[PDB]
């Protein structure tokens, strides 16, 4: 996979990790799915995060959303 | 994973809001993908290009406005330039006020003084213009003072023009719309939609930012089925006709796997995804009588090329920014040889119409059969002889289109009513719409008593629904299908005739609108001080 696909991906995470800490929370995830129109719960936040979250911390890193876009 | 869904459309959405935000979403390096050739690199194309005045400065829109810039440097040609933009105002204003700007035209170019007086259009000609503005004046007054008016330009205009700095920029303009169109050229976005040969994606010109929907067609399934001539007269059927109401082709190119077709994006999605995905099923009858109006006249286009499209369903009709619907996929579309019927058992079980399901021979009817199928399914939120999603044997709703009669609801005004079944007529003789005014017999329907039809044709009733610019109308991106590879399948020398036929690469009139479009041709097309040449244009050196 090239650095022109991992260049893009970095830059589908930054859309969620607004303020680059390097992580997704499930804060950042609610903000962009309300600015898409959807009100998802606290639960319904943490559920889509689990799914994604490898290591089990509560949040997605640029490693755990790379292995999830390839 | 259900994130997936989420970042395809934040990603999608982030490209169609300009790309990042600046450079309206141009590549970072798009100056240096387009730059301008040196002038000297242009021989071939100075000793080639046929010199043609209409085509150089009118029809391509990139050499219009060359040719405008090289006229407002003069002053006497500059207000026959004036005189083009008022009379295209006036082919487009209310035919109430069309007296009193005519009036307005007429003093203003052409009276002896008039303040901008244009005399090269005959004395004789402005008489006769002046005696039917003063009688019921119409939108096409003017075209034979216009059509005298490029009668002047094509001559000295013209000739000084192509000696000017402004032509020799048009040729480095199309050198640049020649230029190879790869892989490279695009960025893929997520897929939209599954078939045919392939899949459907959003995508986007690097340089420019102008988003596209590619076609995607895979080499080796075209090949397993046998798929080359349908492959090329789609290209070639998409790229023959010009119409306001059919997607229209901007490229078309090779990848190493695939052959793509690069498509108007439709950004107000699908007519399926409105009727199912936006609430209660179907929508209300003001709806569907304006988007039938707009298929109807898309149909007529193509039957005006004597091309039948058989594969009328809700998946197939696109909305645009505006709102406005075109016809989208025309891979089962077919060319009728002048007089003749043709045969082919194709299109989607539902949506085949009688003679098309019994494998009879037949014309341009089973369009006016997916007509009827598509003003039904808007009005009732379901297909005329199948449930919603109803598990039921193709047989069965073959059985049902060949013997049973539809059934309407407390949904249907008598002239929706009316319409359906006269289109829903399972004999393709007794149909409408296959009589002798064709498409005319339509537009007279009760059904569009309230619709005109040359207002529509001519882009000025407003539709009923206007698209959230921010909204993705469409299935989320884990549910669109997906083909199984193909296998055993081994590409030749043998298809590189074919594919090289096919990738023809940039459409010359779309390409040159994108660039104007995305201000790309603005922002490139500088000169050096005070409008003295630029390096690429000083023929002394580099
Ligand atoms: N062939 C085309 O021009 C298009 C097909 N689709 C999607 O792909 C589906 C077909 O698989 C459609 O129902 C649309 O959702 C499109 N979506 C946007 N623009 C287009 N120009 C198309
Ligand atoms: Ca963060
Ligand atoms: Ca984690």
């Amino acid at each position: 996979l090239t650095e022109e696909q991992i260049a893009e991906f970095k830059e589908a995470f930054s859309l969620f990790d607004k303020d680059g800490d390097g992580t997704i929370t499930t804060k950042e995830l609610g903000t962009v799915m309300r600015s898409l129109g959807q009100n998802p719960t606290e639960a319904e936040l943490q559920d889509m995060i689990n799914e994604v979250d490898a290591d089990g911390n509560g949040t997605i890193d640029f490693p755990e959303f790379l292995t999830m876009m390839a | 994973m259900e994130l997936e869904n989420i970042v395809a459309n934040t990603v999608l959405l982030k490209a169609r809001e300009g790309g990042g935000g600046k450079r309206k979403g141009k590549s970072k390096k798009w100056k240096e993908i387009l730059k301008f050739p040196h002038i000297s690199q242009c021989e071939d194309l100075r000793r080639t290009i046929d010199r043609d005045y209409c085509s150089l400065c009118d029809k391509q829109p990139i050499g219009r406005l060359l040719f405008r810039q090289f006229c407002e440097t003069r002053p006497g040609l500059e207000c026959y330039i004036q005189f083009l933009d008022s009379v295209a105002e006036y082919e487009v204003t209310p035919d109430e006020k069309l007296g009193e700007k005519g009036k307005k035209i007429m003093t203003k170019y052409l009276t002896p003084k008039s303040p901008v007086f244009i005399a090269q259009v005959g004395q004789d000609l402005v008489s006769q213009t002046e005696e039917k503005l003063l009688q019921k004046p119409c939108k096409e007054l003017f075209s034979a003072c216009a059509q005298s008016v490029h009668e002047y330009l094509r001559g000295e205009p013209f000739h000084e023009y192509l000696d000017s700095m402004f032509f020799d920029r048009f040729l480095q303009w199309k050198w640049l719309e020649r230029q190879p169109v790869t892989k490279n050229t695009f960025r893929q976005y997520r897929v939209l939609g599954k078939g045919g040969f392939g899949e459907v994606c959003a995508c986007q010109v690097r340089a420019t930012g102008k988003m596209y929907a590619c076609k995607r067609l895979e080499k080796k399934r075209i090949k397993k089925r046998k798929g080359e001539s349908m492959a090329l007269n789609e290209k070639q059927i998409l790229e023959k006709v010009n119409s306001q109401f059919v997607v229209n082709l901007a490229y078309a190119y090779e990848t190493k796997d695939a052959l793509c077709l690069v498509l108007t994006i439709m950004n107000g999605g699908d007519l399926k995804f409105h009727i199912y995905n936006m609430g209660n099923p179907g929508f209300e009858e003001e709806r569907a009588l304006f988007y039938a109006a707009e298929i109807l006249c898309g149909l007529e286009d193509l039957h005006h090329e004597n091309t039948v499209y058989r594969d009328l369903k809700p998946e197939n009709i696109l909305l645009d920014d505006y709102g406005h619907i075109r016809i989208s996929d025309l891979g089962l579309a077919v060319k009728i040889p002048e007089g003749d019927l043709i045969r082919g058992r194709v299109g989607t079980v539902g949506y085949m119409a009688p003679e098309v399901l019994n494998n009879q021979r037949y014309g341009l009817s089973p369009d006016y059969w997916g007509l009827g199928c598509l003003i039904y399914e808007m009005i009732e939120g379901q297909s005329p002889f199948r449930g919603r999603k109803e598990k039921v044997k193709r047989e069965e709703v073959d059985r049902r289109v060949l013997e049973t009669e539809e059934v309407y609801s407390h949904k249907f005004s008598e002239e929706a009513k009316s319409i359906c079944k006269m289109l829903l007529t399972k004999d393709a003789k007794q149909r409408l719409g296959c009589q002798e005014e064709e498409a005319a017999e339509v537009k007279r329907h009760p059904f569009f008593r309230n619709m005109n039809f040359k207002r529509l044709e001519a882009g000025m009733l407003d539709p009923p629904f206007v698209p959230d610019p921010r909204a993705v109308y469409c299935k989320d991106v884990l549910d669109i299908e997906q083909f199984s590879t193909v296998k055993g399948v081994n590409l030749d020398h043998t298809d590189d005739d074919f594919y090289s036929k096919f990738s023809t690469g940039s459409v010359s009139i779309p390409w040159q609108n994108e660039m104007i479009e995305t201000e790309c041709f603005k922002e490139l097309n500088v000169f050096g001080p005070n409008g003295t040449l630029p390096p690429d244009l000083n023929r002394n050196h580099p």
